[PDB]
């Protein structure tokens, strides 16, 4: 196998 | 005998409460807990051996409902299989809450959670960064004396599908063979200096050439081409580290061959940091997802 990497951040906001 | 079921729901339940609510276990679960898990970390390699997919966490330090929306977003064990690289206690509120649900799972899940020691995991930094405070004031003494013997037997690194070497500092420029690091005796205290200081301690530096002495006062800074040459040395492609607050929650280091990452959204309420876990597919793709601290 080899190490590959997702451009596509995901993110979420934690308010408080 | 452990309700490890009972004990696991307990903590689960404060999910939705106001942020800061505590969960009171019975002094005799968590010493439960610590003895039943001790167990299981000395069954297991000091060295993980893992298997994609799995989830990648960094430093937690006691930042329960952070953990809770980790796992609200990553999937509750086992639905996902976790790996977290240390710091699980001090600095924050909640890290009794925190280290027991992390113990709980590791004893219900034993093949598909994994914990990691960080250097927090270490009683001489968590008698004063915040752990045994939280201890003796809550219930005694004598529980977190019990913690550190837990902590004593966890493991010290972990590598994913022979590719991605794990642990929470990072390099040492006395480790030759991952035999060294099978041959580590558990129970054991983290050294002043050394391999099992290193592995718990050092960091990256991009203005270092080769190693250098770390601004913390332990351990070293190791550079990019040290990196390159590790990997190449292992026939890894990628370190996967914690031990740094970085803005972004994950950072990379030497062109993709290293990443940093780091869970404890706005640490210490000071840092404004996001923080980030890894998802690891079964082709060994890695993706981020992020928690930003918001007002
Ligand atoms: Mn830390
Ligand atoms: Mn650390």
């Amino acid at each position: 196998k080899k190490v590959t990497f997702l451009e596509e951040v995901t993110e979420y906001y934690i308010s408080g | 005998m452990l309700n490890i079921d009972s004990i696991i729901q307990r903590l689960l339940e404060v999910r939705g409460s106001k942020p800061g609510k505590n969960v009171q276990l019975q002094e005799n679960e968590i010493r439960g807990l610590c003895l039943k898990s001790r167990e299981i970390f000395l069954s297991q390699p000091i060295l993980l051996e893992l298997e994609a997919p799995l989830k990648i966490c960094g430093d937690i330090h006691g930042q329960y409902y952070d953990l809770l929306r980790l796992f609200e977003y990553g999937g509750f064990p086992p639905e996902s299989n976790y790996l977290f690289l240390g710091d699980y206690v001090d600095r924050g509120k909640q890290s009794l809450e925190t280290i027991c649900l992390l113990l709980a799972y590791k004893i219900k899940y034993p093949e598909n959670f994994f914990l990691l020691r960080g250097n927090h995991e270490c009683a001489s930094i968590n008698r004063i960064y915040g752990f045994y405070d939280e201890c003796k004031r809550r219930y005694n003494i004598k529980l977190w004396k019990t913690f550190t013997d837990c902590f004593n037997c966890l493991p010290i690194a972990a590598i994913v599908d022979e590719k991605i070497f794990c642990c929470h500092g990072g390099l040492s420029p006395d480790l030759q063979s991952m035999e060294q690091i099978r041959r580590i005796m558990r129970p054991t205290d983290v050294p002043d200096q050394g391999l099992l200081c290193d592995l718990l301690w050092s960091d990256p530096d991009k203005d270092v050439l080769g190693w250098g002495e770390n601004d913390r006062g332990v351990s070293f800074t190791f550079g990019a081409e040290v990196v390159a040459k590790f990997l190449h040395k292992h026939d890894l492609d990628l370190i996967c580290r914690a031990h740094q607050v970085v803005e972004d929650g994950y950072e990379f280091f030497a062109k993709r061959q290293l990443v940093t990452l780091f869970s404890a959204p706005n640490y210490c309420g000071e840092f404004d940091n996001a923080g980030a876990m890894m998802s690891v597919d079964e082709t060994l793709m890695c993706s981020f997802q992020i928690l930003k601290p918001a007002e």
